[PDB]
């Protein structure tokens, strides 16, 4: 048996909801190492939030975090957790929980074994399909499609039905400040074949169970 | 995935093709196609590309289940063709179109017969009938510029450098063959035994090998081995997202041991690493091939120009 | 009055070259120092610990070195795997577990200038009330761009979002998109949208732009 710190699925809720998220650690003695958590903000680095020691539940925390969060074990089911009383939009992040491995008296340990991260995303909008609209032309040309406000992720975006893959760019999409998601996804095309082949963009919206063809044109 | 360039995204269909010398530059055009659509101009009078936004990795195969295209570096007939290693002649109304493969809207399909290679093309604006006998007007071909399933290549085929053998090794190897299928009357229209009664020119799957001389070596026991043999057209040179190297770079790349490359470079051929001033410079490394591949036939050991298993036209004796 | 410094913040270096990423410690943190490797879309894994110690199952072209406040982590010859973020972190003085900032190990090209385009806001989403114009910068190289949206001559902070892909697996550009948004009514007391784009590969800004209800 191999260390492993499995963790709990993605999560979405509103702000001021609570949360608790949990990781399950195996194949070692769970009470003898301490646990800690860290988050990682959505193209950021990482920062250190707290650790628990599952054998006393004595717990340590960032100056950061220190009374934001609140850590826990449960060393009947080997599993430490993270919890939040309130969450705000800016909770939105990957949580890391990773075991601490110390040795000797002169430091405080480093993570050598990490969880597979939990995804937590806080909107107060609810489940809503995305308007798509043209991005119309205008060698070669760009064209494309604005798949806009919907939540929450994933779309899926293909042009002619898979037929056209090579030259495509589908951005990451951005969580707006009104709590719904927006991308674009775009394509280079022989200017000569605006107006005599068809570009026609399928977004996928699981979730909503939408599907949307949007053809694309010039003027 | 492709040799070294990703699949083309041509503009218009009036751009020209050039000539380029160096090995690299070549094994670019093979992986965008450009080969295909330079056979197509020259045969066809067809206007622009096949193998838009696909390249080669996307060609149509039959069978579809192709072993050798899955190892890019493995050359088609096509692909030896551009290298100057054989040619695919343009097909005759005497040349055998074979049952099988999905022709309908195909504008080139390509397969092996008993003494060459043969194409069968497609002009501007035309793609071949379901039997593939005809080319009929096709508006989905009207820009040019056509995607590579397009593109028909029928066998299961790698094509490499050759060792020649004398012609008496070719004779006895012949011999071999006939011994093999004593039933086979003709291949592709030419006398593999002499027959009188003959059946109808039936479809015919057969493993071969092309060892440079008349016709093929058709096969039923054999042994193959791969061996990668690291010579200098097991490499090719480029530089990170910017396609291939010049033909002069190259040479300094396979000669000097001063270039960057992969493992399997260094290990042969040398290689230098860091530092530089500014920009990246050339980089080799292995293509990606099982190997060079030794046939084992008639008591025989034997590097082929092209060996395959592919589907070709014979008539049988009656009696 | 504790730091870790890492430089630089992105490395652009070539496949089988050898990479070379430095932390510095405001103070010295002896040989507490750990670094991790974060590859695209996984969580970070331990690569060094005790400045210099290898993990277990780690590849051996991985090293680290150092004691004090300057450490380095030296990948030997740099494989396709390696491209990926490395972050350094403290573990020798309270408040423990200071994570370095990153540092980017992206693949080397030259450099190549983006294709600008500006795209209007379609009728059906000026029905919908809002306007959304959108910039795209496509297949460039290095990452750094500067978009700046001017409204009529006005430049625009606030209502606009920049998105970025990955670096491309066939030819290592980036594209990126630029999103600015305002309600209808904002949108038709204006006349001249424009994009205005600098790039290391081009030999001055350029200007994509339009006139609202006009070609
Ligand atoms: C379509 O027609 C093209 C024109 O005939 C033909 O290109 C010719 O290809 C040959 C063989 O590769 C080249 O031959 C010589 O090129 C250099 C000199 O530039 C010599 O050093 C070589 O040793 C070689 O003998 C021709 O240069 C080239 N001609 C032109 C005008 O490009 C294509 O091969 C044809 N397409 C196909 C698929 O066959
Ligand atoms: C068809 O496309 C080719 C390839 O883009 C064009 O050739 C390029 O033309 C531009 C100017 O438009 C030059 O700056 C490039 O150096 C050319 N590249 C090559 C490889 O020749 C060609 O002009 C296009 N044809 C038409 C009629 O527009």
């Amino acid at each position: 048996s191999e260390v492993q710190l499995v963790q709990s699925g993605a999560e979405v809720k509103e702000p001021r909801e609570s949360l608790k998220i949990s990781c399950k650690g195996s194949g070692y003695s769970f009470t003898n190492y301490w646990i800690g958590w860290v988050r990682q903000m959505p193209g950021k680095g990482l920062e250190w939030m707290g650790i628990i020691f599952p054998g006393d539940s004595d717990t340590r925390y960032s100056p950061s975090f220190q009374g934001q969060v609140t850590i826990s074990a449960d060393k009947s089911i080997n599993t430490a957790y993270l919890q939040w009383s309130s969450l705000k939009a800016s909770d939105t992040a990957i949580y890391y929980c990773a075991r601490l491995k110390r040795r000797g008296f002169s430091g405080e340990g480093y993570f050598d074994y990490w969880g597979q991260g939990t995804l937590v995303t806080v909107s107060s909008a609810s489940t809503k399909g995305p308007s798509v609209f043209p991005l119309a032309p205008s060698g070669t040309a760009a064209l494309g499609c604005l798949v806009k406000d919907y939540f929450p992720e994933p779309v899926t975006v293909s042009w002619n039905s898979g037929a056209l893959t090579s030259g495509v760019h589908t951005f990451p999409a951005v969580l707006q400040s009104s709590g719904l998601y927006s991308l674009s996804s775009v394509v280079t095309v022989p200017s000569s074949s605006l107006g005599t082949q068809t570009y026609i963009c399928n977004v996928n919206h699981k979730p909503s169970n939408t599907k949307v063809d949007k053809r694309v044109e010039p003027k | 995935g492709p040799i070294i360039c990703a699949g083309p995204i041509h503009s218009n269909k009036s751009a020209d093709i050039p000539h380029l010398l160096g090995y690299s530059e070549k094994i670019c055009q093979i992986d965008r196609l450009i080969h295909v659509s330079s056979w197509l101009r020259n045969h066809s009078q067809f206007q622009g590309y096949v193998g838009q936004r696909g390249g080669r990795s996307q060609v149509s195969y039959y069978p579809a289940e192709n072993s050798y295209s899955r190892w890019s570096g493995l050359l088609s007939p096509c692909d030896a063709d551009w290298l100057g290693m054989l040619v695919v002649k343009k097909a005759k109304g005497s040349d055998m179109i074979v049952p099988g493969p999905s022709y309908k809207g195909k504008v080139f399909f390509e397969r092996p017969t008993f003494d060459g290679y043969v194409g069968w093309g497609c002009g501007s604006g035309k793609s071949r009938t379901e039997s593939g006998e005809l080319c009929s007007s096709d508006s989905g071909t009207s820009s040019g510029l056509l995607p590579s399933d397009r593109v028909l290549w029928i066998g299961d085929v790698a094509c490499q450098p050759m060792t020649p053998i004398p012609e008496e090794t070719f004779l006895e190897l012949k011999s071999f063959s006939q011994s093999e299928f004593p039933d086979i009357c003709k291949i592709d229209g030419i006398v593999f035994n002499q027959c009188e009664g003959e059946s109808l020119p039936q479809p015919f799957d057969v493993a071969w090998m092309d060892v440079g001389h008349s016709h093929k070596i058709i096969m039923r026991e054999h042994k193959t081995k791969w061996v990668q043999e690291s010579s200098s057209k097991d490499f090719v040179c480029y530089k990170e997202g910017t396609g291939p190297c010049s033909e002069s770079e190259e040479k300094t790349c396979k000669t000097s041991g001063s270039c960057r490359g992969d493992m399997q470079f260094c290990k042969v051929a040398g290689c230098e690493h860091g530092e530089e001033a500014s920009e990246a410079k050339c980089r080799c490394s292995l293509v990606h091939k099982p190997g060079e591949v030794v046939v084992s036939y008639g008591g025989m050991r034997v590097r082929p120009k092209c060996y395959g298993f592919s589907r070709m036209m014979a008539t049988l004796e009656v009696n | 009055e504790l730091t870790l410094t890492q430089s630089p913040a992105t490395l652009s270096v070539s496949p089988g070259e050898r990479a070379t990423l430095s932390c510095r410690a405001s103070q010295s943190v002896s040989s507490n120092l750990a670094w991790y490797q974060q590859k695209p879309g996984q969580a970070p894994r331990l690569l060094i610990y005790g400045a210099s110690t290898r993990a277990t199952g780690i590849p051996a072209r991985f090293s680290g070195s150092g004691s004090g406040t300057e450490f380095t982590l030296t990948i030997s010859s740099l494989q396709s795997e390696d491209f990926a973020v490395y972050y350094c972190q403290q573990y020798n003085n309270w408040p423990p577990y200071t994570f370095g900032q990153g540092t980017k190990v992206e693949i080397k090209r030259t450099v190549a200038a983006p294709s600008v385009f500006i795209f209007p806001p379609s009728d059906e989403q000026l029905k919908s009330g809002t306007a959304s114009v959108v910039c795209l910068l496509n297949n460039f190289y290095p990452r750094e761009a500067k978009v700046q949206w001017k409204v009529d001559n006005a430049l625009q902070s606030g209502n606009s979002q920049e998105s970025v892909t990955e670096q491309d697996s066939k030819d290592s550009t980036y594209s990126l998109s630029s999103t600015l948004t305002l309600s209808k009514a904002d949108y038709e007391k204006h006349k001249v949208y424009a994009c205005e784009v600098t790039h290391q590969g081009l030999s001055s800004p350029v200007t994509k732009s339009f006139n609202r209800g006009e070609c």
